[PDB]
């Protein structure tokens, strides 16, 4: 449906593609460096939309591996 | 067409009318950069400032004389008074040279700009030195990356990026100097 | 039979203008493949422009084939 | 939207990328990020950093007697309208990462 | 009958100028497809330039065909 | 025998219009490689335009071979 | 009438000097399409340059046609 | 009268220098359109370089036409 | 008088080697335009590079025009 | 004396190989401009590449001239 | 002396392939400049490919220069 | 004589292919050898046209 590069036409944003490439470069690094490159890879946060002003459901991220390779 | 000429100076002037007057002007990202694009100079012959950046590092900021950038059309090079460029980089080796000595950073991709004043800003996410990658896990992972081929074009586009980054990493690791 | 031979050696020389329209339709239908390899969501407008360009250059192809029979049978 | 529990482990760029993604789900013409610029341990004078959507307003703010963006040779795969589309999401991720890192240190 | 032989073979060597027109219009009608695959939002401006370019380049083909008709039947 | 000797060099000079389709098919079939090396995902729609461009460019080789067939065998 | 006959094949060989101006007008009016697909806002300045560049290469074709009609009728 | 005939068919087999001169004028004044379509800020200095390239590639056009004056009349 | 008639045909068909030279200086003086449109800092040095190219690809124009006097007047 | 007439009519069609040399020199001296417009600090080395290519195509240009001399004086 | 005449007018139309190898060498020596201006740190490998390409392109030139004497002196 | 004009097209095609090899080798010098394999394979596949237009020349000359 969109018109762009191979990540953009698939619905993916650019930041997810570039972080997927960063994650796959990180997974093949040297062992004096791969463990400390796991520090810059963890995604731990949460979010919650707010529709009416204070109500909204929660969405929690616990990801130590990196960005989700699966669809957003 | 550009009828809202904003900036730090215009926001300073308009912001003194709607905010309470005791509040000091909020700072801007312009206030911590002494280097711009249209500000001519910063060239000085053969060596040019190479601002090789990273989200989690600053890998280089001193002046270098030639930079090999791995753009999406192919590897190109930047000498001193190069043409202005906004080049998207495919995963490849950014070569920083100061003479005979070359430091080879294999990056993950991400853009690299050349400005009119000759400053070059390589801007990539994961920018590893090619020393710290092993040659074993790349084909070990590409054997699996050549297997999971679904119709899911999200996962298939991730597989395309996977096989292309891994193939470029392989072709950069067998071809050492 | 000087003109009845000359019409054949002119009509053979007349149809070599088809090489230009063959190369033109080659590049115009290669540009279609590049344009539909860029963004395949607009890929059925570009075939519609390829058929307009094909018709307006087969214009010139049939011009050359008009004169190749205007000097044969006319 | 409320993004929270962000400084629990640390701040990473993939995290700021996901926050940029959910700020891109609805797609405005401008972004404003308000934070505190960590000058020293004494002063954190607050900062507004602004990020415009690619040609939704950004190149429309660049065109003067021609344009200033047209000095650069776009070396993308696809057109300039998509290299700015990728480039402003990368700018939002960088600004959001630096904002929530400077804000944590301040 | 050498004049009415040379007219036929001169028209046959005259109409080969329809090759270069038929290739230039091929690259123009391919550039229309390419530039309308770059940004399809101006694809009535670019078709409006394609038809001006076609109709101003085929005036060369009609010059060629006029020289053809004036060395055949004039 | 100047007419039957005329038609042989007429056919020989006539068949060099196949060079234009032999270059146009080459540049279109290289255009498909340079368009499929960019996005190998959708590289089977583009062959459906390669064969359409090949047919509509061959039409010129068909016209050239029938002008050859009519110069030789009237 | 070889003095009368030679001018026909001469002008026939001389009007081939429009094949290249047809190709050049095709590449220029395709380059305008691909250039106006970059920025549509300067697409009046581009056509103002195109008609100037046409009128100074159509004059090459007109010089060819002046040589054609001074060989034919002078 | 073979001399006065063949100098006219020779100078008539001569003018297609102007074909390739016009093709070069077409690629040059199309490269002007792409170049001034990239940055319209220097879109008058580029036309100055275009006219200097025009006047220094016309050199070949006048070099062809004065020589065909030497074949037609000297 | 086939010697002088033939040499005027030869010096006629000699100068159609100026076609590709006109196309060459056209490609050169056209890529000069986008070379100056990429970075206008170098444009006076870059047109010096273009005229250094011109004064050596004009050597082909001189190489084709001395043989026209070698055919006509030698 | 058809031999001493064929000398000149064959030399005029012998020197036609300068068109391709002019076109080749033109695209090389246009790519010199483009390449020195990308990174203008290698412009000395790129002019040294342009003159090496210019000499290595003057190889074939002087081959064409040695053939046009060998069928005039040998 | 019609046969020695035909050998000269055949060698004249036999050295036309030097235009094609000249244009091929010109696009190759322009691409040498373009590739050496992409990454100047690979320029010696690029010249090591350029001179191999020159020596293998002149194979066609010497196969054509093979026949320009094998119809003259054999 | 006029039969060997088909070597002009083969020279133009070989110059185009050996210029494209210079561009493609300047775009990833890691793969600067497989492309030369494709280059010489395509060159040998376009010497078919050269040797065809030479066997026509000696089939014109010697037959």
């Amino acid at each position: 449906a969109p018109s762009g590069p191979f990540y953009r036409v698939a619905g993916m944003s650019y930041l997810r593609y570039s972080n997927i490439c960063a994650d796959l470069l990180r997974n093949v690094l040297k062992e004096p460096f791969k463990a400390k490159a796991q520090a810059r890879q963890a995604i731990h946060f949460r979010q919650a939309p707010y529709v009416d002003g204070k109500a909204g459901a929660s969405k929690v991220y616990e990801l130590e591996n990196g960005i989700p390779k699966t669809a957003n | 067409e550009a009828a809202a000429p904003a900036g730090p100076k215009e926001f300073t002037e308009v912001w003194n009318k709607k905010a309470p007057s005791t509040l000091i002007v909020p700072e801007f990202p312009s206030n911590y950069t002494a280097v711009k694009a249209v500000g001519e100079g910063q060239v000085h012959g053969d060596a040019f400032p190479v601002n090789f950046y990273t989200p989690h590092s600053i890998l280089s900021q001193a002046q270098k004389d030639t930079v090999v950038l791995p753009g999406v059309d192919g590897y190109f090079g930047v000498k001193a008074s190069h043409v202005p460029t906004i080049a998207q980089l495919k995963p490849g080796v950014v070569e920083l040279h100061s003479g005979a000595e070359s430091e080879k950073f294999f990056v993950s991709g991400g853009f690299a700009f050349v400005h009119p004043n000759g400053v070059t800003d390589i801007c990539v996410l994961e920018a590893a030195t090619l020393d710290q990658v092993d040659p074993a896990a790349v084909k070990s992972a590409l054997a699996a990356a050549s297997a999971a081929q679904p119709t899911d074009e999200f996962e298939q586009a991730a597989n395309r990026a996977a096989i292309e980054l891994y193939s470029a990493l392989e072709s950069a690791v067998e071809a050492k100097a | 039979s000087v003109l009845a031979a000359s019409k054949m050696v002119g009509a053979g020389c007349a149809t070599i203008a088809l090489a230009g329209v063959g190369a033109g339709l080659g590049v115009m239908f290669g540009s279609l493949i590049n344009g539909a390899a860029r963004n395949p969501n607009i890929a059925k407008q570009l075939v519609g422009y390829a058929l307009l360009g094909f018709a307006l250059t087969e214009s010139i192809a049939l011009f050359s084939l008009l004169v190749v029979f205007l000097i044969l049978f006319a | 939207l409320a993004i929270a529990d962000t400084y629990k482990v640390r701040v990473t760029f993939g995290q700021a990328s996901l926050i940029v993604e959910e700020l891109i789900k609805h797609n405005p013409q401008s972004y404003q990020i308000l934070f505190n610029k960590f000058r020293s341990a004494i002063s954190f004078k607050p900062t507004v950093a602004t990020i415009l959507s690619p040609d939704l307003l950004e190149k429309q703010l660049e065109d003067v007697t021609g344009n200033s963006l047209d000095a650069y040779d776009i070396e993308a795969s696809h057109e300039r309208s998509d290299v700015l589309r990728d480039l402003t999401e990368f700018h939002l991720g960088v600004t959001l990462y630096n904002a929530m890192l400077e804000n944590n240190c301040s």
